[PDB]
């Protein structure tokens, strides 16, 4: 109730004397009494009598900051979470008010006494279920209200560079954990857009700080760009054309109110990458892939701006081509490109545009650009292959055509000899055939996989080390597992001749390389069963037809 | 045909009926074809239509229902009442999306929500018509604004659509990035309305007492209407009828006695 | 509403094709249809699923499935959509005229429909009620490429046409459509647009 008096008391009393008297009252409270109550009290303070600020704001706040900073981390912040959120929200709300009074300098004071605090808080206040959204709203409001001058004033000019580096990396990984795992119900489109705009602002500011204190200027400790581009791309990985399209105004509404944020995201990242300069090569292979998907964005303009970066990075290798060429780059390019395209992302115009830009760039340049030209022709062939594959897949929805086209791409990769993706679609086909219960064909495909292996011990490449389970798996052991599986398939495939055939080499391997006679016994048991099956029962013959397509 | 002049005082390019297709860029221009004309001829107007915002159409001045007004009705003072017209345009766009989802619905077995959509659609369109005129009192304006906002937000809900804020004055002020925290408060209030309506779907669409409780908690004064029809009593003399509210448990009356004079002829005196 | 009615029924076909496409969807999702005289351990319920391509019908003596259509190769996965003479409805079904063991009672007079194929084979089936009977006949006639025969179909036509048109008269609000259309102002013969095109 004491705050209830403050209005008319000020109406008949000094402003600042009132301010200091209430401050003295409050600070006199022992540190462990009625904390929520004092928070409500200071709220009932701030919402009023702060419409005028010049004489009180600067003196009222310091105490308020003291309480909230004690509320930062005392291991007992659990009850006052929502109350502190209320305090922070209301004070920032009042601050953003225009008529109330100039506060940009006071904004700076709040920034300096609040920013690391609240960031640390929401870092610790990390669970999605609680009223996290309130804190997030508070801090994004803070970001919106601040200024680039503010941003760079002290937060960019901290103590030892190590501390500011830690702060920056914490902030970046946090933004990643926010964009990923969004905090709202996905219906608060206004909120998401506002959050995106303020995050644009913040990440821009932290881009200039990276440039001005972490270029070759900081000749060392130049890793964080990995996190930075990761965060940027993840932010660049939503809010796309179709979502913009649902209502015809949706494109229009968003663009008029926000524009294509993705456009400036892409251009900022493009110029930043250009700014990397000499560090580009030390930075290419990890982030090759992270560029395709943004290049794969369904727009036109930033795509036009973005494919040229591919020539830029192959050229960066061309500088580094003293040891070989961009083979490491293009391998990753092929692989990634495969995953995203088969994910159902690209377009034909995309492939045309890629060919145009890369050819144009390579004309100006040397022999290695001719190699890039022929490999771009290769890439275009790959792209058209995948596009035909996907259009048939989502067009016909008949497993037959699916198998046909996946065999086509399998043969294409075998022609291109890129073995790993070949294995990937081989396993895809195995899944398909099992779905069809075509045990024999699944067995054959899985055999083609197994055929690549050897009875040696050293696992030569992790390419054969697939995604099903990933640990040592000596080629010997994996080959054993595959042979067991194929034997089972043939067994239920009712084709025991091949079963016995493979059983023979498997027994050979057991008895001459691993000497596990238990395996011998089980395998021979199965082989005897096979011979019994051959001799005893009978099997129908499948009719064979000729099909002439014309 | 010649002499076209760029202007933005012809936003409301309004037809009369299905236009003739005499122009290579004109067709049976539908009744509801508001067209963003870019160029003025004295007798003709050519520019973007609502149906195609990338194609022109030369449409007669006599056929055009000329309206110098633009999307903003305060610069030229076109509002029948300021602060209400934004609501009608937004609800018209809402009706457009209702039509789209409508096409999307019959093809599916969602006929229950489809029919409830029909009835909310009737309610919304009749409210649209009745608020086209500013004849209603200001309290009526506020009440319509509130209830139609609730209805449209609900419609966005079960259709899985985004939300809006700024209950009054066209629902646009807060989405004008005026603040951030108050925006969060508005969004949270919108979610409050949403949770109200999701819990009350099963409360009104099924039950009829929870709505009464919610309505009667908001007000305090009530009046019981009694409409006497005829008195049947074998008296033969003049009768006085003292009907009033009574508390049998408390053995006392609740309302003051209302007196009726009844004649001896079977009819009230 | 004379200009209104002219403009309304004159732009008809969109609702028509939408209705028929929905009917095709309904046939595709289908249901477990009803046979003739499936009393003694004969599966009265059995699905007849139209191809997503809408060229073949997956149907046959399927089991008593209360969930309805099951996706697999039915007893016969073909019904030749290219040669069906017609479907007989009501008394025209010979099995209604059956006076022996397959006497379909007078309570299935409106539930009788038989597909005419092979010029000698018929598919004498029953509907669970009138509305889906008319719906299936609608879908078949859509395959036949002719008009619809559901009262609910006319209901849908009128209601949705009214909805669409009622949405269109918003631009002409407070304005009227002269039932005699306004005279066309004369267009100058020259096409020399002084200002640029587009």
């Amino acid at each position: 109730y004491l705050p209830s008096i403050i209005n008319d008391v000020k109406l008949v009393f000094d402003p600042v004397e009132l301010s200091v008297l209430f401050c003295k009252f409050i600070q006199s409270i022992p540190d462990n009494q009625l904390v929520r109550q004092k928070l409500n009290c200071m709220t009932k303070i701030v919402e009023s009598t702060l419409f005028r600020q010049s004489e009180c704001r600067e003196v009222l706040l310091p105490l308020l900051t003291d309480q909230l900073s004690g509320q930062l981390d005392d291991n007992s912040n659990k009850p006052d979470h929502e109350a502190s959120s209320q305090l922070l929200s209301n004070i920032l709300e009042v601050l953003d008010r225009k008529d109330v009074g100039a506060t940009a300098v006071h904004i700076q004071l709040i920034m300096e006494r609040l920013l690391r605090r609240i960031n640390r808080t929401v870092i610790g206040m990390n669970r999605q279920s609680p009223h996290i959204g309130s804190f997030v709203a508070c801090m994004i409001a803070l970001l919106q209200q601040m200024d680039d001058s503010h941003y760079s004033h002290y937060i960019s000019t901290f103590k030892t560079r190590q501390d500011i580096i830690d702060f920056l990396m914490e902030t970046f990984i946090m933004f990643k954990d926010l964009i990923g795992k969004n905090v709202y119900a996905k219906d608060w489109m206004v909120m998401n857009m506002t959050q995106n705009r303020v995050f644009l602002r913040a990440i821009n500011q932290f881009a200039e700080v990276l440039t001005r204190f972490f270029m070759d200027q900081a000749s060392f400790e130049l890793q964080l760009w990995n996190n930075y581009f990761h965060l940027a791309v993840a932010f660049l990985t939503h809010e796309s054309l179709q979502l913009e399209t649902f209502s015809q105004a949706k494109r229009n509404k968003i663009v008029k109110k926000y524009g294509d944020m993705r456009k400036e995201i892409g251009f900022r990242i493009r110029d930043m990458w250009y700014n990397l300069g000499p560090h580009k090569i030390k930075f290419i292979p990890s982030m090759v892939g992270p560029i395709l998907e943004v290049t794969l964005t369904p727009e036109v303009e930033l795509r036009k701006a973005t494919i040229p970066i591919f020539f830029d990075m192959m050229q960066c290798e061309f500088n580094f081509s003293g040891n070989g060429n961009f083979h490491m780059f293009e391998n990753e390019l092929i692989t990634k490109l495969d995953q995203e395209v088969e994910g159902g992302r690209g377009d034909e115009q995309y492939k045309v545009l890629l060919e145009k830009l890369l050819l144009e760039h390579c004309r100006k340049h040397k022999y290695l650009s001719s190699s890039g030209e022929v490999f771009a022709l290769l890439v275009s062939s790959l792209l058209e292959n995948l596009l035909d594959y996907r259009t048939i897949i989502m067009q016909d929805e008949s497993k037959e055509n699916r198998m046909s086209c996946t065999v086509n791409v399998l043969n294409f990769y075998k022609e291109k000899k890129r073995e790993d993706i070949y294995i990937r679609y081989l396993y895809k086909l195995r899944d398909l055939h099992r779905d069809c219960e075509n045990y024999t064909e699944a067995a054959y495909t899985l055999l083609l996989h197994a055929e690549l292996l050897q009875w040696s011990d050293k696992p030569c490449v992790p390419h054969l080390l697939q995604r099903d389970s990933y640990y040592v798996y000596t080629q010997q052991e994996l080959k054993e597992k595959l042979y067991q599986e194929i034997i089972s398939y043939f067994d239920k495939g009712k084709m025991w001749e091949k079963a016995i055939k493979l059983s023979k080499e498997l027994a050979e391997t057991y008895e001459s390389k691993v000497f596990d006679y238990e395996g011998l016994g089980n395998l021979l048991k199965k082989r005897a069963s096979f011979y019994e099956n051959i001799i005893k029962a009978m099997r129908p013959q499948p009719e064979y037809f000729a099909v002439g397509y014309y | 045909m010649a002499r076209w002049i760029p202007t933005k005082r012809q936003k409301y390019g309004v037809a009369i009926y299905n236009y003739n297709a005499s122009q290579d860029v004109e067709l049976s221009l539908q009744i509801g074809d508001t067209v963003h004309i870019l160029e003025m001829y004295e007798g003709w107007y050519r520019g973007y239509t609502l149906q195609n915002k990338s194609k022109k159409g030369i449409f007669p001045e006599t056929y055009i229902h000329l309206k110098e007004a633009t999307v903003e009705d305060l610069g030229q003072h076109e509002t029948v009442i300021p602060g209400e017209l934004p609501l009608v345009q937004e609800l018209t766009s809402t009706l457009r999306e209702w039509a789209v989802i409508w096409r999307k619905l019959y093809v599916n077995n969602k006929l229950t929500l489809f029919r409830q959509l029909q009835q909310m659609t009737y309610s919304l369109i009749e409210w649209r018509s009745q608020i086209l005129s500013g004849t209603l009192p200001k309290d009526e304006l506020a009440e319509l604004k509130k209830k139609v906002t609730a209805k449209i937000d609900h419609g966005n809900r079960m259709l899985g659509l985004d939300l809006v804020v700024r209950d009054d004055n066209g629902n646009i002020l807060d989405p004008d990035e005026t603040s951030t925290i108050a925006l969060f408060k508005a969004h949270e209030v919108a979610s409050k309305r949403i949770e109200e309506k999701i819990q009350e779907e099963k409360s009104i669409l099924q039950n009829l007492d929870l709505r009464g409780q919610s309505i009667f908690s908001t007000i305090h004064t009530y009046g019981l209407y009694v409409n006497f029809k005829n008195f049947v009593c074998n008296i033969g003399e003049d009768a006085e009828l003292f009907m009033a509210l009574y508390d049998p448990d408390q053995s006392t009356f609740i309302s003051e006695n209302y007196l009726i004079r009844w004649g001896s002829n079977g009819m009230p005196k | 509403s004379r200009p209104i009615l002219e403009l309304k029924e004159k732009i008809q076909p969109e609702i028509l094709e939408l209705i028929k496409q929905q009917r095709l969807n309904r046939l595709v999702e289908g249901t477990c249809f009803r046979k003739l005289n499936a009393r003694r351990r004969q599966d009265k319920f059995w699905y007849c699923r139209l191809s997503p391509n809408h060229k073949v019908l997956h149907y046959g003596d399927l089991e008593e499935s209360p969930q309805g259509e099951v996706p697999h190769d039915s007893l016969q996965d073909k019904l030749p959509v290219a040669d069906i003479k017609a479907v007989v409805t009501g008394k025209d079904c010979p099995h209604m005229k059956e006076k022996g063991a397959l006497k379909q009672n007078k309570e299935v007079l409106e539930l009788a429909f038989s597909i005419l194929y092979d010029s000698n084979c018929q598919l004498n089936f029953i509907a669970p009620d009138k509305h889906e009977y008319c719906i299936w006949t609608d879908g078949l006639n859509a395959l036949l490429g002719k008009d619809m025969m559901s009262d609910l179909t006319r209901n849908d036509l009128d209601t949705l046409l009214s909805m669409e048109i009622k949405l269109r008269l918003l631009d002409l609000e407070n304005i009227q459509i002269p039932d005699a259309p306004p005279p066309i102002p004369k267009e100058p013969s020259n096409y020399d647009f002084v200002y640029d095109c587009n």
